[PDB]
């Protein structure tokens, strides 16, 4: 429908999509955590930054959301653009700030989407040499595990449980960097579709209860295509 | 268990004929509740829901976002003191150090008695006469340490 | 449980590398010989030592944020204490 | 300068305000030609006209940008269908260093009950909201007051002076966030929600309030609508001859022997509002430098005393106008512990929406924190001038941030001495692991 320009090569798109949407569809990878293919964009951790030029003949540009910019005809962007490249490594430095050293004993690990962002940002060195925040979890019921210390507040979970299966029992809480998610009171989350926030939640702060019993990596699964 | 009462009730019905959607009056039927309570009790977030017809989750992202609407217990008199810049230039800090002294507490706590609650606040728009402080709903301005001790008699 | 087949290990110390606790260690010890290989299938109770090993001094669970018995939220290493949502202060 | 006499043309907005400094209610309001340009402008000029009159006056926003009010109010849409519209009063005034709204409504309410008015019968608004902070108890009783007076004299209500115009007017408090301010925000903190700033497009113009056409304005934009709709555009336009038209409530801060806000035009050099009118420095207090107009705007140094206070002029010499309410910093105030307490602000103001001013902030503050402490280590003011590029325009959601950095990056700008001072031990985040022998990078 469209045609945009990303790093010089030409690529074909449809224009009512935005560059997110458009480059990943393309292969072309740029890092994310707000947007997800169902519940819309939003443009809140700023991490799918993407470096957008005028023309052809402009060479001093602006770093745009890809999530939150049409692919509209005649678009020139760039992901590899170095001041894109250190501003998404930054985006991944402030949350990496106030976040938990539990990898080890986390049921998101090999299956987060966090760890995999860290990496493909290329950020393995730590700077920041002050205290991180900490939360008191919650009991969210039987299925669901909290552990709001590993959250980035990308608002993907109060976006699907409440804006996409229009749950009343999770929700935003606090201000600035204490901003909180889960439920009002402790209690069972009351949505029929609660246990999709697992897969929704890009980090560990939603897990699934009933495999942290006998909990194993992702590595060490044997999966089927099943009904 | 919390009961809204019907002076309550009739308030923020009041508030909702003000605005289109009814969760507009969300903000004042905080501050209503407040008005009669000191602070707004974790049962009052249902029962404002209820007539406001919100999810609870709703209503208490609403009080633990704004600061003035109080989701835990706080004296009879809150005492709220400047801390931006043009105060701190004014001198804040002594105004904050004489406070301390007087109620035996820091800024976030209450005294034993439950007479006053020490919180810091933004600017109150009136640096040209700062130092500033709230106490109650009564604004004092061009503060000196020395009168802290007597301003504070004055709310028994 | 902890299995380790000592009949198919190359002693290459990767799994040593990769512990992010210091667990598991390869110690200078070279008599493992055996009369059947089966015995060479080590547990638990065959690994576990009484003591720190060549590391002495570190525990993962002082810099994990997860609350456990001894450490709760905010006693952990460069970790602030909790801040309730519901706190008075701005 | 001292005694400055107040002539209705020559200071529109403050030539009413009494010396027993009490609020001016209906009768008096209306003996100073009152609700004149109202009557006007709804018995005699059509709602577009309206628009074009301001749009010609050249009346700027006074809320910190200088966007167009006529404008703004031409971009709002032309679809008949969409005939539920809402106009709202940004009384929220919660930038550190800002006190000129209260001035206006705790003494002149009907000054806003009337350009409301007539604002809102060129943007043919039915309702309107005026978004006042709780701080301001007085303001509230005052303007809800000014509002009863009204009705009763038929102002507001129904079939205004017999035209068939209704407007119901609201005052609706808040509660103590300062993003409340932002636009997009306000909008949400009306409607019952956090105060998370929205995203544009779509504006507010097209979908604001409850998804209806919606447009905000500062309390002193709107109340220098009414002197235009009486005085007529061509005063207006030669009150004086900056390219900024109009009058301005200026003023400055900060030690100063007569601080305070004065009706100034726009032009008046900040050397002038500081000495002729602040009175200079207090005795004993030498000037290091000042704020433009909020604790968002980038510091300037003596020499830019010189420069006009005009959107233009201060934008070239590094900074903004803001709300041309100016802040002086003596010789005896750290620039580090300053910038500090700016920061401890700016940083628990966000709302939490976007990673680079939620946890940006909050980091610029702990290093400056141990610079003032002694305890700065090497790389901290690289680390502070990177997120000051990082959490600029564009990079964040709003402008909450990028306003957050201005003062930060001016202060390593000209006063760099004080925060290198602050560095005084070795950079180290790693403690010694026994068993481990280091990657010593060198
Ligand atoms: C963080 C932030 C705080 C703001 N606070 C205020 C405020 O207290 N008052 C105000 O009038 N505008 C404030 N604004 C600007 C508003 O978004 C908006 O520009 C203004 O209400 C309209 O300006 P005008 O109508 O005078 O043109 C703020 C903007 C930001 C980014
Ligand atoms: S959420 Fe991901 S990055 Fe964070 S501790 Fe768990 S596995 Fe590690
Ligand atoms: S809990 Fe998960 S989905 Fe929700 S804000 Fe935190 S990281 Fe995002
Ligand atoms: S990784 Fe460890 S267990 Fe595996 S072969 Fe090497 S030394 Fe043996
Ligand atoms: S800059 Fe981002 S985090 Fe800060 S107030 Fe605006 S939207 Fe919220
Ligand atoms: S994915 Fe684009 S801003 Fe978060
Ligand atoms: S800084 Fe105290 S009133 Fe403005």
């Amino acid at each position: 429908m469209a045609t945009i320009h990303v790093d010089g090569k030409e690529y074909e798109v449809n224009g009512a999509d935005n560059l997110l949407e458009a480059c990943l569809s393309l292969g072309l990878d740029i890092p994310y955590f707000c947007w997800h293919p169902a519940l819309g964009s939003v443009g809140a951790c700023r991490q799918c930054a993407v470096k957008q030029y005028q023309n052809a003949e402009d060479t001093r540009g602006r770093l745009v959301m890809s999530c939150m910019t049409p692919a509209s005809d005649g678009t020139f962007i760039s992901i590899d653009d170095e001041e894109a490249k250190q501003f998404r490594e930054s985006v991944v430095e402030w949350l990496m700030t106030n976040h938990p050293h539990d990898c080890p004993v986390c049921e998101e690990g090999g299956n987060c989407h966090l760890q995999d962002m860290t990496v493909m940002t290329g950020h393995s060195f730590r700077r920041y040499r002050f205290t991180k925040r900490t939360h008191r979890n919650q009991d969210l019921g039987p299925f669901i595990s909290h552990e709001m210390n590993r959250c980035i507040a990308c608002y993907r979970c109060v976006r699907y449980y409440k804006d996409y299966a229009d749950g009343t029992d999770l929700g935003v809480y606090g201000a600035h960097d204490n901003v909180y998610f889960g439920r009002p009171e402790d209690g069972t989350l009351e949505s029929e579709f609660s246990g999709n926030l697992v897969e929704i939640c890009p980090t560990g702060v939603f897990t699934d209860k009933t495999h942290s019993e006998r909990y194993n990596r992702k590595w060490d699964m044997q999966f089927a295509p099943s009904i | 268990a919390f009961e809204l009462s019907a002076a309550e009730r009739e308030a923020i019905e009041h508030e909702m004929h003000h605005y289109e959607d009814p969760r507009a009056a969300s903000i004042e039927a905080l501050k209503i509740v407040q008005k009669q309570r000191g602070w707004v009790p974790d049962g009052a977030i249902h029962a404002i829901a209820d007539v406001l017809g919100i999810p609870a989750s709703d209503v208490e992202g609403v009080a633990t976002f704004y600061s003035q609407i109080f989701r835990q217990p706080v004296g009879r008199h809150v005492i709220r003191y400047c801390d931006s810049v043009p105060c701190h230039i004014n001198g804040y800090q002594g105004i904050q150090a004489a406070l301390e002294k007087k109620l035996n507490i820091k800024p976030g706590q209450t005294t034993f008695d439950g007479r006053f609650t020490l919180l810091p606040t933004c600017c109150l728009g009136n640096c040209d006469k700062g130092p500033m402080m709230m106490i109650d709903e009564d604004t004092h301005a061009h503060l000196t340490p020395e009168a802290i001790p007597e301003l504070l008699e004055r709310y028994k | 449980f902890f299995r380790i087949n000592f009949s198919r290990c190359i002693f290459c110390g990767l799994c040593e590398e990769a512990c992010p606790t210091t667990a598991i260690q390869l110690t200078p010890d070279f008599e493992m010989g055996e009369y059947k290989r089966q015995d060479l299938v080590y547990e638990k109770e065959d690994l576990l030592i009484s003591g720190p090993g060549k590391y002495p001094e570190y525990n993962f669970y002082r810099m994990a944020g997860m609350a456990i018995d001894g450490k709760d939220k905010g006693e952990a290493e460069n970790e602030a204490k909790p801040i309730d949502v519901k706190s008075l202060l701005p | 300068a001292k005694n400055i006499i107040r002539t209705p043309e020559t200071h529109p907005l403050t030539w009413r305000l009494r010396d027993d400094k009490q609020p001016v209610w209906l009768d008096e309001y209306r003996s100073k030609n009152g609700y004149e340009g109202a009557r006007k402008a709804l018995t005699g000029l059509s709602p577009d006209e309206i628009v074009n009159q301001v749009k010609d006056a050249g009346l700027k926003g006074r809320g910190g940008a200088g966007f167009s009010t006529g404008l703004k109010w031409s971009l709002m849409p032309k679809d008949e269908s969409m005939n539920i519209r809402y106009l709202l009063c940004n009384a929220d005034e919660m930038e550190p260093g800002t006190y000129k709204d209260r001035l206006l409504m705790e003494q002149l309410p009907h000054l806003l009950v009337e350009g409301m008015l007539i604002s809102a019968f060129a943007l043919k608004a039915y309702r309107g909201y005026i978004f006042l902070r709780g701080e301001y108890i007085e303001a509230a009783v005052n303007l809800r007051r000014a509002i009863a007076e009204a009705t009763e004299a038929g102002l507001l209500g129904k079939n205004i002076m017999g035209t068939g115009f209704d407007f119901e007017l609201f005052v609706h408090t808040g509660a103590g966030r300062y993003i409340c301010g932002e636009e997009t925000a306000l909008i949400n903190s009306l409607e019952g929600r956090r105060a998370n700033p929205r995203s544009k497009p779509p504006f507010p113009a097209t979908s604001g309030a409850w998804g209806k056409p919606t447009c905000v304005n500062n309390v002193e934009t709107l109340c220098n609508v009414p002197a235009i709709l009486a005085n007529g555009v061509e005063w207006y336009q030669n009150i004086s001859k900056s390219k900024d038209a109009g009058t301005k409530l200026m003023g400055f801060s900060g030690r100063v022997k007569n601080p305070g806000l004065w009706e100034l035009p726009f032009g008046t050099t900040a050397r002038e509002i500081l000495e002729d009118y602040a009175g200079g420095m207090r005795d004993g207090l030498k000037f290091k430098a000042w704020q433009p107009g909020g604790a968002g705007t980038d510091f300037l140094t003596e020499a830019h005393l010189d420069l006009p206070m005009e959107f233009e002029s201060i934008g070239k010499a590094g900074s903004r106008l803001g709300t041309a309410l100016a802040m002086a910093v003596d010789h005896e105030i750290n620039m580090v512990s300053l910038v500090r307490n700016l920061e401890e602000f700016f940083a628990r103001e966000s709302c939490g929406w976007c990673t680079p001013c939620r946890d940006g902030l909050p980091w610029s503050v702990k290093i400056l924190r141990a610079l003032e402490r002694g305890e700065g280590q090497p790389g901290d003011i690289e680390t502070l001038e990177q997120l000051c590029r990082f959490l600029g325009p564009g990079k964040t959601f709003c402008a909450h941030a990028p306003g957050a950095v201005e003062p930060l990056q001016s202060a390593i700008k000209y006063f760099r001495e004080e925060f290198e001072a602050g560095i005084k031990q070795p950079f180290s985040n790693t403690h010694l692991i026994n068993g481990i022998q280091p990657n010593l990078l060198k």
